[PDB]
RNA sequence: CCGGGCACUCUAACGGGACUGCCCGCGAAAGCGGGAGGAAGGAGGGGACGACGUCUGGUCAGCAUGGCCCUUACGGCCUGGGCGACACACGUGCUACAAUGCCCACUACAAAGCGAUGCCACCCGGCAACGGGGAGCUAAUCGCAAAAAGGUGGGCCCAGUUCGGAUUGGGGUCUGCAACCCGACCCCAUGAAGCCGGAAUCGCUAGUAAUCGCGGAUCAGCCAUGCCGCGGUGAAUACG
């Protein structure tokens, strides 16, 4: 009964995570509360100039945040109003049992 | 270097060359581009022109030279000292 | 001796194995 | 010169002062004292005529050593430097074989510092 | 030598070892990543627009 | 040469991306050479619109692109006539299912990519430069921003030495990341070379 | 010991001894002149002779700009010559008071 | 029964559970001793307690994790000092001023671009 | 520095005795942040200063300290064409690092093959007034002493 | 580890929090000296951020671009070679010259990252590199994994050595169409210089310097001792 909410911004992770836990505490029953899992960390380290100059870099990051959310006592008043939940773009969602 | 396991590597076209060489009774100049290739049983008294990147080079094949690749005896670098 | 191969120390610093330093 | 033309270093533990043995390492040191059966930690001024033997006998019998190694590499390089491939080449100047840089350094074949 | 070999880039090899990346964006074969598809500078000028997804300048 | 990129520098508080999809590993790269394309043939054919940023989101194989514009009818076409014969060449692009859409501008002169393009072409027209500057500032101005500073690099005028001009009038605080700061750039060819076009906006601090 | 550099240019080794020849007007001081560095160079206008060299009690540091490349070389000297007497003198300069 | 203090030092975290009883000690499943054996750095971890004469007063059970031995030791000293506060409260006047119940912030400070480490610049020779 | 003065750091207490002094005088010991192999031949040591001398090593240590303390020392400053050494008192703060310096440097100056044991002797030897520390401050002194001319040029 | 529980460690989002706010003293004032409270105190440590401008600074070889130049060639494809040359000279670094050390073994404590023809537990073969088997993991699960210095025990005994690991012979493993030029690794043998470095000259003011290992980007493999990060242990000294 797994909800997995991964994405490249954190503001909308906890939004998908709000509007997720709130359907299901709804229409039955049970939700195991949004868990923050730890961030995966992509650095770019990148000389700042086009030519020579190795000295002076900028540093650039890459956040793919992690959350994830159970849906315990599952009641399928919520599995239907699932299979229709409003996404923002920015996230994929993760569903298996 | 290259591994037991695998085999003992010659280019193929070159090895079809030397063994047409052997049928029909030898022996000429065989100018190849082929320094990777090993110097092999088969190939001992011919005399073959390898390769440097500018010269094909004559070499005498001898029994003591045999495991040795190509271009071991066609040099690649002109010096005859400083000043 | 982190120059030398054939030691403990030569293999942890090259990062590699074998007998003299075994997995 | 007890083993085998050499007198190896009484004062010394029988590994170690075998490896004042040219052809003898840490490797084929704990080889032949396994192979005759006696401690390593035995000081070489402290062997049986007996041990002595053993060790003298198997060494000089299982591996190429002294004199007969140094030809061997001799002849090695001799050859290699006669049939013309480029590992004789490098011989034949005295220059590294190993394809290590020689714009700089090198200085182990090359000798100290050259004028110019 | 440009434009024919940010061609011979693209072209399937006659041996994979012979693979070797370009920036997708700028043709420059050194400096190119993987995840990207971009080279170091090119990847700076796109990041600077924010037009990498979730890519931002970081600092700790 | 030294500053930052204003625009860069502000992303997740001021600024918020042209191009926010998630993806993994191996589908970044390839999605994001779909939206490099994207913007090649978009940018191309909507210059003539006014175009001032190419907004884009993403799911599986369709795709949301928020154009927005000074002259929403240029992109139009008659009834949706033009705005159509793209989504033709785009989902051959893309491939894929290409929702294409368009977004107005409530002033062309609160845009800062959009001034910067402005003054290239009046330059490119070969209008007196110094004029251009001051001008696209008190534009800039009148219509109410906090802030405005343009830049002009390279042969101006046709010069040999090239040389460097740029106005400014109110606040431009690049240092402050509070600041709202649009930040535009324009190319300007000519038959001498190109210069430069660097154009600032300061709409206001959060 | 002393280097030469010669920019997007070739010169001879003359060229290279005749550099040589005019530096050492530098050994009449009797100071160490240690790692000398000749740079020679073509702008539109005339050549460019840097120098860079340190000695026991400082820096040299000079260029000389002429047409004419030995003239160039010849002015770079005199720069030297001036910095290295002033290195050399400026200690006597207040024993008293 | 139980008194705790959340114990911290560089990326050491110290779990301390005091308990009253003759004044053993343990951490990480194992003896003390037994587990900072020949580190004099040691018993600086159970001096909190002797700045209030509470050694043998006092058993307690320890779990440690992160950092090394001696910021272990740190964060030990930090936990055992923390407890004592809610064991009792009365304790701050001869703990603070010997600066227990304080959390030193020095951390390894980090490696900079353009540098060889967090400060050490690269050798130059001007000429 | 330029603004204001320097602040010495406050040292922790050695455990073994509490001893601001044992600390300061480990780290001197102490190669590479080694620290707790400089414990261990300081403390060593001590089994030994015990061992070969039936008195304590805290009571010894401090001894060898006070007597490598140079209370004078020369300090150069170049007046008209002279480099000259002006005599100068010596600030106890300064005069514990020379103290303690000194007394590992003449220790590491030693015959006697391991650290532990150099150790023990230089503060034998300087508990009473002999070896190589000791000589350094002495050297020190009369130097300082013989320039005694140049004291009205101290700052 | 299972029931069980989120206390705690943590993880990761949101807040609080320091403000010279209070105290005495000095001061016209801004502030300065100081005490208390407090995790933290006078910018808390670090970071991101670089004014008008200067060097006619750097890059037409990342890219863009005026102009000039080439058009069976100054365009293009390939095989091989070169970029890896070596009387010399300079810059950056690695490893050392040893006992505060070296080797064997037994035994501990990190963090940041990375991983679907990818990381590979475990089993087997081989002294070993590695080979053959083969479970898990779209990874806070599974793996790279061992952190190393450290700790306990044992050897070495001041020797160009049980220091140092360069050079060279021989024998293998792997990647790769292919390792002569020219890869890396393993093992036997070899076992150089080097005994702390003239003139001169670099870094660093605290979790810094020094020392220690671990990851990553690039990448088939790799000449990485380079670079960007991460933690471990952890000083000296600042009159001026
Ligand atoms: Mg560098
Ligand atoms: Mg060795
Ligand atoms: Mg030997
Ligand atoms: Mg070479
Ligand atoms: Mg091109
Ligand atoms: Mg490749
Ligand atoms: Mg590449
Ligand atoms: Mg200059
Ligand atoms: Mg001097
Ligand atoms: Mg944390
Ligand atoms: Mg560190
Ligand atoms: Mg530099
Ligand atoms: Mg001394
Ligand atoms: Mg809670
Ligand atoms: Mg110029
Ligand atoms: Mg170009
Ligand atoms: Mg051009
Ligand atoms: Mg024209
Ligand atoms: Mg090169
Ligand atoms: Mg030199
Ligand atoms: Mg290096
Ligand atoms: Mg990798
Ligand atoms: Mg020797
Ligand atoms: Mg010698
Ligand atoms: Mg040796
Ligand atoms: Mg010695
Ligand atoms: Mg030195
Ligand atoms: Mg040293
Ligand atoms: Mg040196
Ligand atoms: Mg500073
Ligand atoms: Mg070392
Ligand atoms: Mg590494
Ligand atoms: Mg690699
Ligand atoms: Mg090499
Ligand atoms: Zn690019």
């Amino acid at each position: 009964i797994r909800i997995k909410l991964r994405g490249f911004d954190h503001k909308t992770l906890d939004a998908s995570a709000q509007k997720i836990v709130e359907a299901a505490r709804r229409s039955g029953a049970q939700v195991s509360g949004p868990i923050p899992l730890p961030t995966r960390v992509r650095r770019f380290t990148v000389i700042r100039g086009p030519f020579k100059h190795k000295d002076s870099r900028e540093h650039f990051e890459l956040r793919t945040h992690n959350r994830l959310v159970d849906i315990i006592n599952p009641n399928r008043k919520t599995i239907e109003q699932l299979m229709t939940l409003d996404l923002p773009t920015g996230v994929e969602i993760e569903i298996k049992t | 270097p290259r591994s037991l396991k695998k085999g003992v590597f010659v280019d193929d076209h070159l090895l079809e060359k030397v063994l047409e060489l052997n049928a029909k009774g030898e022996k000429r100049l065989i100018k190849t581009w082929s320094r990777r290739s090993t110097i092999v049983p088969e190939m001992v008294g011919h005399t073959i022109a390898v390769y440097n990147g500018k010269q094909h080079v004559p070499v005498y094949i001898t029994e003591n030279m045999v495991g040795h690749k190509l271009g071991e005896f066609a040099p690649t670098r002109t010096y005859r000292g400083h000043g | 001796g982190k120059g030398d191969r054939r030691t403990r120390r030569g293999k942890i610093w090259r990062g590699t194995y074998g007998k003299y330093r075994p997995r | 010169a007890r083993i085998a033309g050499v007198e190896i270093p009484r004062n010394k533990r029988v590994d170690v002062a075998l490896t004042y043995i040219y052809g003898i390492g840490k490797a084929r040191a704990k080889e032949a004292l396994e192979k005759t059966g006696i401690n390593p930690a035995t000081r070489v001024k402290d062997l049986t005529e007996a041990e002595v033997v053993r060790l003298r006998e198997y060494v000089e019998n299982t591996w190429k050593l002294e004199g007969e190694l140094r030809a061997e590499v001799a002849a090695n390089i001799k050859r290699l430097m006669d049939i013309g491939c480029y590992r004789g080449l490098r011989h034949r100047r005295g220059l590294p074989v190993r394809g290590q840089r020689t714009r700089t350094n090198a200085r182990t074949r090359k000798g100290p510092r050259k004028t110019v | 030598a440009r434009k024919a070999l940010i061609e011979k880039a693209k072209r399937t090899p006659k041996f994979k070892v012979r693979a070797y990346t370009r920036c997708v964006r700028c043709g420059r074969a050194r400096s190119v990543y993987r995840f990207f598809g971009l080279c170091r500078i090119c990847l700076r000028e796109l990041a600077h627009k924010g037009q990498l997804p979730g890519v931002r300048k970081a600092s700790w | 040469g030294n500053k930052i990129h204003p625009i860069g520098f502000r992303l997740g508080i001021t600024r918020d991306w042209e191009s926010r999809w998630y993806a993994g590993k191996k589908q970044y790269r390839h999605l994001l050479l779909e939206d490099q394309r994207i913007r090649g043939l978009l940018e191309k054919e909507l210059y003539s619109a006014g175009l001032a940023r190419v907004d884009i989101e993403r799911a599986a194989d369709n795709v949301a692109v928020t154009v927005h514009v000074a002259k929403p009818g240029v992109v139009i076409g008659r009834g949706g006539e033009r705005i159509r014969v793209l989504r033709e060449e785009l989902a051959k692009l893309t491939g894929k299912n290409v929702a294409l859409n368009v977004q107005e501008v409530q002033n062309p002169n609160l845009s800062a990519p959009l001034v910067a393009q402005r003054v290239a072409e009046q330059i490119e027209r070969r209008f007196a430069v110094r004029r251009a500057i001051k001008q696209a500032v008190q534009r800039v101005m009148e219509s109410g921003a906090k802030g405005a500073k343009v830049i002009v690099s390279g042969r101006i005028g046709g010069a040999e030495q090239a040389r460097t001009e740029w106005a400014a009038q109110g606040r431009v605080p690049l240092h402050t990341l509070r600041a709202n700061i649009d930040y535009g750039f324009a190319l300007a060819r000519t038959t001498y070379g190109v210069l430069g076009v660097k154009a600032y906006i300061f709409l206001g601090e959060v | 010991t002393m280097n030469i550099t010669s920019k997007q240019m070739e010169i001879t080794p003359a060229i290279r001894q005749h550099v040589a020849d005019r530096l050492a007007k530098l050994e009449k001081w009797q100071t160490h002149l240690i790692n000398p560095h000749i740079i020679l160079s073509k702008e539109p206008q005339g050549f460019v002779a840097d120098a860079t060299i340190n000695t026991p009690n400082g820096v040299l540091v000079a260029s000389g700009k002429h047409e004419d490349m030995y003239t160039a070389i010849n002015e770079l000297i005199n720069k030297l010559e001036r910095q290295l007497n002033k290195l050399q003198h400026k200690g006597e300069a207040r024993r008293a008071a | 029964e139980q008194y705790y203090g959340t114990g911290r030092r560089k990326e050491a975290v110290a779990r301390v559970f005091l308990r009253p009883g003759n004044g053993k000690v343990t951490v990480n499943g194992q003896d003390f001793n037994e587990y900072f054996q020949g580190l004099v750095r040691a018993v600086a971890a159970l001096e909190p307690l002797r700045a209030v004469d509470a050694l043998g007063h006092f058993d307690a059970y320890i779990t440690v994790r992160g950092g090394g031995k001696s910021g272990q030791i740190d964060a030990i000293k930090l936990g055992i000092a923390r407890a004592l506060v809610q064991y009792n409260p009365d304790y701050r006047a001869k703990l603070k001023p010997l600066g227990f119940l304080t959390r030193d912030a020095r951390v390894v400070e980090r490696k900079k671009y353009g540098k060889h480490k967090a400060r050490r610049a690269p050798q130059y020779s001007k000429r | 520095a330029r603004r204001r003065r320097a602040e010495v750091r406050q040292l922790q207490p050695d455990l073994v005795y509490g001893d601001v002094l044992v600390t300061a005088f480990i780290n001197k010991i102490m190669r590479d942040g080694k620290k707790n192999l400089a414990a261990r031949i300081f403390y060593d040591a001590c089994k030994i200063i015990q061992e070969k001398t039936g008195q304590e090593p805290l009571k010894v240590f401090k001894q060898a300290v006070e007597n490598v303390k140079p209370r004078m020392e020369v300090r150069s400053r170049r007046v008209g064409g002279a480099n000259y050494q002006v005599p100068m008192e010596v600030s106890p703060r300064r005069q514990q690092s020379l103290a303690l310096r000194w007394l590992v440097q003449a220790a590491n100056q030693r015959p006697e093959r391991r650290a532990a044991v150099r150790i023990a002797h230089e503060l034998m030897d300087a508990a009473e007034g002999k070896g190589g520390a000791v000589k350094k401050k002495e050297d020190v002194e009369r130097m300082a002493e013989a320039n005694r001319a140049y004291a009205h040029y101290r700052w």
